[PDB]
């Protein structure tokens, strides 16, 4: 009703923070991919310097 | 609404005409000599010997170089360029509103969209579904209404490119951000800094002294067996780069490809 | 209430006209050659050999260009443009009161809101359901009364920018900060400094001595074959930077998205 | 549609003729002495006691060893050659659309693809099948309509390399990037300072004072015993090297292949 | 259906990456020792700088 079920965040790093742009363009470059069903098999490639996922 | 016919004004609105690309030069977007020659203010470059200045067509090969490494140094097109690109059918991104991301952004327009086999077109798809996005490089279709992969169904059709800016401090996705302008120049800056850091005193001297009938001259010089004699404005060029480029690969994003 | 259409006074108030974006200029937020030159009292650059001093033309080229590294440095709108932009339907965040993050940012005004097809408007919404959040770029409704995702359904007119401050000292969200001023300056001063480091000597002295007829005369300078004449201001602008970026940094927030 | 045979406009475009690849020559591509000469506007480089300068027969042996050095370093093909590959049968990848990876990469066009037994043509496959990527080096057939390999079942014949690109600042994925050029210059350019590193000053020499009848000389050099006349240079060079190869390390892949 | 059923990645590394052509004779190198039954309990030797498997 209230909470927060949110996994986990996704961290990733690099120099500088995406534009909000960037981001949201990443977001459908991600979308696109590896939603729903169609997505559920593939695996993102990405090149940032690190990657990390926290278990919250 | 009424349009010409590819370029929807709201999918696909033209930002350039197929001619204007032949037209556009380098000194459009203030790549020029002058400009180099702006940022060494009170430095002239010329042959010790001959005293003839070092002529503008080495400064426009340098700069056409500097352009060449800027659009290698971010994954970006930026003199305006026509793209024909045939690409592979993949059924996720397919399924995924027909989505495909261009080898070459920003996108100024989509020219041709087609599904084809043999290079007949099996469909052509109506240039009102033809959703663009400009800076990110992403085509999609929203129609109005035994394999996961085959090859080279999809004939895509587009200028990538930027277009100069149209206001002081401002532009716009397609257009070009007004630091990239002196991020190429400061490509340019790095050589030439390279070719006038050997002239400023004879070559391989590094210190002398001449004494003669009670004259003395003597000439310490930034030129030593480590560093160059322009060493300095390299390293604070570098610096600038570094920034620049940093800023720039926060505006263009990280690139992603689901497998 | 009675308002101009769009701007309703509590959810979109109006805090700039569509004419005075044209008539805003560099100088109106004290960008001009007199502030850099201001901040190197007691210095002036000119051609050692030619004598006339540096045009005021490389220092308004240079602010420009400063103003751009600024809105690339902080992921911000600086200078009032108009924005138009067409956003995909997601149905977490239409769900989410219609939100939608603008991509620049601070919102002066919102200008246009609508849901359509094909450019058709499926939905033009009242002006008093537009929740702005300025600084922020949030825009948000509330009503009075088979995919998650579907491409460019949103379309999207705004303003974004900062206005000068009205008041010393103080600011509104909508409003430049006083400092952002002066990282804008010093990203000038930092390329000015470069360009004055090459003219306080002739090129490539490191040190002189002059002896004849019993007068001598011997200088050392800020100049080496490892650091530019002024390397030290260079450095101290760095760190000023630093400082600013940090506290800007602050005021912005970090960037998220959901997935 | 109507081409000439191999060259079907969508799969395999004709993009050099077969007697063009040996008209082209490295002059072609901007190798030239006078091009390494540009880069060293100011120095000229001749024999310390003979006075004579040094030939251009040296500097078309190094340009010609540059693009060699240039070909390993990035695993490419640079000028056209005609390539013969036989090719191993795998079943994984014959079944996924008969893949192939080339040797040598860019294609400029494919000539022939074949499935021979002991030189016999088993099938020729029609040439509205071929599906080349130029820049990949990967060939498909698309076709119209007891072991996991055997050794050399696939004859495969093309024309690897590059084209002068057409315009100023731009190039195709089969024409040469303007920075590789760039690459092939500064390796020769790093060659052609070692010898002239040499000849500044007297061979061993690192310093040097001469007093004679009240006159005095005294002169310090780039020569140590630790540092050579140009390692500056030299250094500065492979900077920019390391930049070059980085971004041409983004532009061509990494390498992969499946066991 | 469609999914990635790999097992995982074998990174060798070294000061540069090999060529297409070294890389398609040490395929054959390796099916020809190391395929199917006949293979099936053959060890390869490698002298890499370093060899290390990403299991995914
Ligand atoms: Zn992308
Ligand atoms: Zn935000
Ligand atoms: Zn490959």
């Amino acid at each position: 009703s209230h909470g927060g079920t949110t996994r986990g965040i996704l961290q990733i790093r690099s120099d500088q923070q995406q534009s909000q742009h960037a981001l949201e363009n990443f977001k459908r470059e991600w979308k696109s991919s590896l939603s729903g069903i169609n997505g559920s098999w593939q695996i993102p490639v990405v090149m940032a310097d690190d990657i990390k996922f926290v278990n919250m | 609404l009424n349009y010409e016919y590819p370029y929807h004004p709201s999918g696909n609105p033209k930002h350039i005409d197929v001619s204007e690309i032949d037209n556009l030069t380098l000194a459009d977007y203030g790549w020029s000599p002058d400009a180099v020659k702006a940022y060494m203010f009170g430095i002239v470059v010329q042959n010790p010997d001959t005293g003839q200045p070092m002529g503008d067509e080495f400064y426009n090969h340098i700069l056409e170089r500097a352009v060449g490494k800027a659009e290698r140094a971010l994954d970006i097109s930026i003199l305006p360029d026509t793209q024909h690109e045939m690409r592979d059918y993949h059924e996720t991104e397919f399924n995924s509103y027909m989505f495909v991301h261009a080898y070459r952004k920003p996108i100024l327009q989509v020219e041709n969209l087609q599904l084809q086999f043999n290079g007949r077109p099996i469909y052509k798809y109506p240039a009102n579904w033809w959703k663009v996005e400009h800076l990110a490089g992403h085509v999609q279709l929203f129609p109005t209404a035994g394999a996961t992969f085959a090859p080279q169904m999809i004939r895509l059709e587009y200028v990538s490119g930027m277009l100069p800016r149209k206001k002081a401090g401002r532009n716009k996705p397609w257009e070009m951000p007004p630091e990239l302008e002196q991020l190429v120049i400061k490509y340019a800056l790095k050589e030439i800094y390279q070719v006038w850091g050997n002239l400023i005193i004879g070559a391989g001297i590094a210190n002398k002294t001449l004494e003669v009938d009670g004259i003395t001259e003597t000439i310490g010089t930034t030129q030593s067996a480590m560093y160059g004699g322009a060493s300095a404005q390299i390293l604070q060029i570098n610096e600038d780069i570094k920034e620049l480029l940093d800023g720039l690969r926060a505006y263009f994003g990280y690139n992603m490809i689901g497998l």
